[PDB]
């Protein structure tokens, strides 16, 4: 259950007191404007404090809580869904035209052997139409698709 | 051996990339026929545009019963052939004889698609997946055939194990006409004619693949012709070889049947792809 | 001591694409680790959510020698951590500039570790662009490990990258010139770079006046010392062509008699695309929506070019998708494309679906 705790200013000396350590001055290591402390809480609210160089104080971009005695501490909600990263990521996410790529130009049906066997597409031309020019009003049309590790290129002769 | 059919999905026979032609049934016959031969495939699949599904396949057979069905003269068009599509030629060859669509899943063992070419007497089986609902592969006797044989690593006569049709072996002569001879694959249901000499002996075989030569050629008006005059554009066994031997020659030549043969030359019988996987069935 | 995992973490390692990385030594064991540290919130300031969901699925089930591997990710309310593999060796990069360039046997060997990795990734489909000597570490024993993942991308059947990511000297023709590409390509041109580096010391495309260098870029045209096998000298001309259609794959580079030399066990009838109308693009996306609306189709309009429509079915009373862009060929001619988006045929569903617009539409 892992909880990261940060401090973005300056010091010569911050601590964090907090509900989960009895309001102990528990220190804070600085980086750069950093100071931090990775600690395990309970799946439930906490309230702390930092003592930044002689003065008690909140983090103000951090959600607070007002005391019927007027004690402003920061609140932390540490949620199930915050512990598992695919449900942390799922919670946390809520001019001119294109020149054409000269891959969709290769086919592999113009370039002795098995008349129904092809070369192995590039992944990139698969699902694309491509159509021979209609001769005797009867459209012919073609495209590579894949089923499993297999690929299977259809070719519908279709009147118009 | 069938315990490695029951066992094998059909989708290991499926090549890596292949390539599959589908005729809606709205397209002109004569035009499907040629598309065959232009692809380069002895099959292809058929979707009923209005249907919304694939309604059936069109082989040779058919080209074959068009030809004999309609053929008048060779001085006269199949105005039939040249003007009708394949939904008006699917109505008159199936009227109230009708038969419907028959697939396997890629997912179904390989035993499932053997059962079912001898079930409902076919040599063209569409692969069909269900959830995307495409045709991928047509699965024929020669692919399962090939990869049974580059899995083994019987053994007695083919008299003594006796495989096959021997009796009343439906035959041509060097002379037979084209359309005498479409109309033998017609009413006997057969896939080759051996060509017999003056005497008993055989000197060739005319298979429903030469005749796709006809729409290749463009020579089809013309069924007057003698076999051997059409087989001018371009193997037997004995009851003594060994079925594992015979099984090897087949493959050693890609084709789908051999002729038992007597000591002079002359037919005794005849063995087909179809029948060996049957007997391993 | 600051805790995640078991590890103690230390010094900053350096900065990657999306956050900075620490060492991590484990409080009995002693054993070092590498931290990327991503704060939830300025993951979720970039809109890169998305991206780091895939960056982690793939790295979390891939295991190659030459691969940092992903040991596990935490999941604090905060942030989150990637503990990683960590490698004494530091960038390749600084190993080049403190030693000069490595002697051809070193090079090769580097080369084939790095090239091989590079495979590993277009084998799972993931393409790490931005491949850098800087993004090449070294371990205690000179071995080659691919590291910042952050501007890597998935490789999606029937579908091209856009994005110009990586360093100007590394990056490709197409991709200075924010051109549309499959992916590998531009791996390949960085590695072709990165050889070259590891023969010669410098840069093979390098100026301090940048429209000099993007010119150089775009004209392939670099300099070959001397001291350079001519062998390799045609592995550097195939790999570091400005045409990707004319760009060495990787089975190019493998079949290559330079880099198969002491090679280890370990690693390893014209048919056209759709319609092309010579119209004004504004007037062609007008014409195509004039055509789509008169078949009864819904649709939804992203780019100005790009277009998601679907169908429904009047028997198998079934929705089916496809994609729609416009392209440009020619300075004269532009071509619109047609894509499916994965009952009867899905295929066949498709084909009647393009056929009906086609019917009614230029070329
Ligand atoms: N899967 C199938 N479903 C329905 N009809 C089929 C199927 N396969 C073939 N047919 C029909 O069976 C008949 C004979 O075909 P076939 O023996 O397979 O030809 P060929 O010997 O050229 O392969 C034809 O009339 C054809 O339309
Ligand atoms: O820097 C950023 O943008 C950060 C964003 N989120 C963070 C979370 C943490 Cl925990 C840290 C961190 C970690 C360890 C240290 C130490 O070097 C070990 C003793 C001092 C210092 C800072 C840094 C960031
Ligand atoms: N020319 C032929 N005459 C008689 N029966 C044959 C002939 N060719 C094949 N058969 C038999 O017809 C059945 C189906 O054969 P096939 O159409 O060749 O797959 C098998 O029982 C064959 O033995
Ligand atoms: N028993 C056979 N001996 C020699 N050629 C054969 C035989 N059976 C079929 N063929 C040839 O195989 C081709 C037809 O192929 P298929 O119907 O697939 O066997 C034709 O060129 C035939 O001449
Ligand atoms: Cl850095
Ligand atoms: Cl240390
Ligand atoms: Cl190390
Ligand atoms: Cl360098």
């Amino acid at each position: 259950r892992p909880t990261v705790f940060r401090w973005t200013g300056g010091g010569k000396e911050v601590y964090l007191s907090g509900s989960f350590n009895n309001w102990s001055k528990l220190p804070l290591t600085r980086d750069q404007n950093n100071f931090v402390a990775i600690l395990d809480l309970p799946e439930g609210e906490h309230q702390y404090k930092f003592f930044v160089d002689g003065q008690w104080t909140h983090d103000p971009s951090e959600p607070i809580v007002t005391s019927q005695l007027g004690t402003v501490n920061n609140i932390i909600q540490v949620k199930k869904t915050d512990f598992e990263v695919f449900d942390a990521l799922m919670v946390d996410s809520q001019k001119a035209p294109p020149i054409l790529p000269p891959h969709l130009l290769q086919v592999i049906l113009n370039k002795s052997c098995d008349p129904a066997l092809l070369p192995e597409p590039n992944h990139v031309m698969l699902n694309h139409l491509y159509a021979l020019s209609i001769k005797d009003g009867v459209m012919v049309l073609s495209a590579t698709h894949r089923y499993k590790k297999k690929y299977v290129t259809t070719l519908l002769y279709k009147p118009i | 051996y069938t315990t490695f059919m029951k066992s094998h999905r059909c989708y290991d026979l499926i090549p890596t990339s292949s390539k599959l032609v589908v005729f809606d049934t709205s397209l002109q016959v004569k035009k499907a026929f040629f598309a065959l031969v232009t692809n380069g495939v002895r099959a292809a699949p058929l979707w009923d545009s209005k249907k919304q599904s694939f309604v059936g396949m069109l082989t040779i057979t058919d080209f074959i019963n068009i030809l004999h069905r309609y053929y008048k003269s060779a001085l006269v068009q199949i105005y039939e052939l040249e003007e009708h599509k394949i939904e008006t030629w699917r109505e008159v060859y199936l009227q109230d004889s009708f038969k419907p669509l028959v697939c396997i899943s890629p997912n179904a063992s390989l035993f499932d698609a053997v059962s079912s070419l001898i079930r409902n007497k076919i040599h063209r089986l569409p692969v069909i997946d269900p959830e995307s609902g495409n045709t991928l592969y047509i699965l024929t006797h020669k692919r399962i055939l090939k990869f049974l044989k580059l899995f083994i690593t019987m053994s007695k006569s083919l008299e003594e194990l006796q495989i096959g049709t021997y009796a009343n072996i439906a035959m041509v002569r060097t002379t037979t006409p084209v359309y005498v001879a479409l109309g033998i694959f017609v009413q006997h249901r057969v896939s080759a004619l051996p060509v017999v000499d003056e005497k008993g002996r055989v000197v060739d075989i005319y298979s429903k693949f030469d005749v796709i030569n006809l729409a290749a050629e463009k020579t089809y008006n013309n069924l007057d012709v003698s076999v051997t005059k059409a087989l001018q554009h371009r193997l037997k066994c004995y009851l003594h070889e060994t079925l594992e031997a015979i099984i090897n020659r087949l493959v050693e030549a890609e084709v789908h049947r051999l002729v038992v043969v007597d000591e002079h030359d002359v037919v005794k019988g005849i063995v087909s792809l179809s029948d060996i996987l049957q007997a391993l069935v | 001591r600051v805790k995640i995992g078991h590890y103690i973490l230390g010094d900053t390692l350096g900065v990657g694409t999306f956050g900075k990385v620490k060492v991590g030594k484990h409080e009995l064991t002693g054993h070092k680790v590498a931290v990327k540290i991503l704060n939830r919130q300025k993951i979720r300031s970039l809109d890169v959510v998305g991206k780091i969901r895939r960056e982690i699925q793939n790295l979390k089930l891939f295991r190659h020698p030459h691969i940092i591997k992903l040991y596990q990710v935490i999941s604090t309310p905060s942030d989150i951590f990637m503990v990683m593999e960590y490698v004494s060796g530091g960038e390749l990069f600084d190993y080049i500039c403190k030693n000069g360039r490595l002697d051809e046997k070193e090079s090769r060997r580097l080369f084939q570790q790095i090239l091989s990795g590079v495979d590993y990734c277009h084998r799972h489909m993931v393409v790490h662009r931005d491949l850098k000597p800087e993004n090449v570490l070294l371990d205690a024993h000179m071995n080659a490990k691919i590291a910042d993942f952050g501007l890597s991308n998935m490789m999606s059947d029937g579908e091209f990258l856009r994005t110009s990511c990586g360093s100007p000297n590394y990056a490709a023709p197409e991709v200075i010139s924010g051109r549309l590409y499959a992916g590998p390509e531009v791996d390949i041109w960085s590695s072709g770079v990165i050889l070259y580096a590891l023969l010669c010391g410098t840069l093979p495309f390098d100026d301090d006046h940048v429209p000099t260098l993007f010119k150089k870029i775009c004209d392939g045209i670099f300099y070959t010392p001397q001291y350079l096998n001519p062998s390799v000298i045609s592995l550097l001309k195939h790999m570091l062509q400005v045409d990707p259609m004319k760009r060495a794959t990787i089975k190019d580079i493998r079949e290559h008699e330079w880099f198969k030399q002491d090679l280890p066990k370990y690693l390893f009838a014209k048919w056209h695309l759709g319609i092309r109308s010579q119209s004004r693009p504004n007037d062609i996306m007008a014409e195509v929506c004039r055509a789509i609306k008169q078949l009864d189709y819904e649709w939804k309009v992203v780019n100005p070019y790009y277009l998601r429509v679907r169908r429904k079915n009047p028997v198998t009373s079934t929705f089916s998708k496809m994609s729609l862009q416009l392209y440009q060929v020619d300075s004269r001619t532009y071509l619109l494309d047609f894509r499916s988006i994965d009952p009867g045929s899905h295929t066949i569903e498709f084909f009647e679906m393009c056929a009906n617009l086609i019917k009614i539409l230029a070329q």
